[PDB]
């Protein structure tokens, strides 16, 4: 029998956008505790 | 009656049972020299299925088809193992050969649509399902692969009629209400996907596709 293509999830951009914001703010915390 | 019912046992569904199944085979296998009987290829081959052992599917269907390459018993196994192992030019060959020896049969026709699936070809599928659709109203396959090549193509309205019309004709086979799920979860209907996919796997417990839904 014709057995469907079995869905593959696929990585938003929602979440992404999240994480690399989340980095700029990761990356932003130390510099001024550098100075 | 020592014989004949085991042969009839033979027959029934694979689903459930399966070790009985088995046993059953090296039974024939046994004390009888019906090892290469057909029909007992025809269990085993379905077996695999059941399991989507797919090589050992291709491998003993390729020798049994050696010997007969028509058997409409044999085929639909052979041409499902062959659009899982996903190869073009077997099924090429013997779907044009097949289009050359059955022209009314619906399974010619089935096969032409699934190597246009193999080539992802879903606009010709669409007629060639169609046509072995009409030809064999009792033809599972041809509502199942229909609706896939509605859900590849784009569309999905016209796709859940089809799932829903091929659950309809076969009241017990949960398949087709299994398909039907996935395309609810590609409509981001999951409410009613839940019920199916539990009824899907009310009848069975172990086999990739309803795990990973």
């Amino acid at each position: 029998m014709i057995r469907r293509a079995p869905t593959t999830l696929q990585l938003s951009h929602d979440d992404v956008t999240s994480l690399i914001d989340d980095l700029n703010e990761q990356k932003l915390k130390q510099q001024l505790n550098i100075e | 009656k020592e014989i004949m019912k085991n042969l009839y046992k033979i027959n029934l569904s694979k689903y459930i049972n399966t070790e009985d199944i088995t046993k059953s085979n090296e039974i024939l296998a046994k004390d009888y020299k019906l090892a290469d009987n057909v029909d007992v290829v025809r269990s085993k081959v379905d077996i695999c299925y059941t399991q989507c052992k797919f090589n050992e599917c291709l491998e003993l269907c390729e020798t049994v088809l050696e010997n007969d390459e028509f058997n409409t018993n044999i085929l639909p196994a052979y041409i499902g193992c062959l659009y899982e192992l996903s190869n073009k030019n077997k099924l090429f060959l013997l779907s044009h050969r097949l289009a050359e020896t059955f022209p009314k049969s619906a399974i010619t026709w089935f096969s032409v649509a699934t190597y246009y699936m193999s080539l992802d070809r879903i606009s010709e599928a669409q007629k060639y399902y169609s046509k072995s659709s009409i030809l064999d109203p009792s033809f599972a396959a041809a509502w199942l692969g229909f609706a896939h090549t509605y859900a590849l193509e784009g569309e999905q309205d016209q796709a859940l009629t089809a799932y829903s019309t091929a659950s309809r004709f076969f009241p017990g086979m949960h398949l087709p209400k299994l398909f039907l799920g996935m395309q609810f979860m590609a409509m981001n209907s999951l409410n009613l996907a839940e019920s199916y996919f539990v009824l899907a796997y009310d009848i069975c417990p172990n086999d990739p596709l309803v795990l990973n839904e």
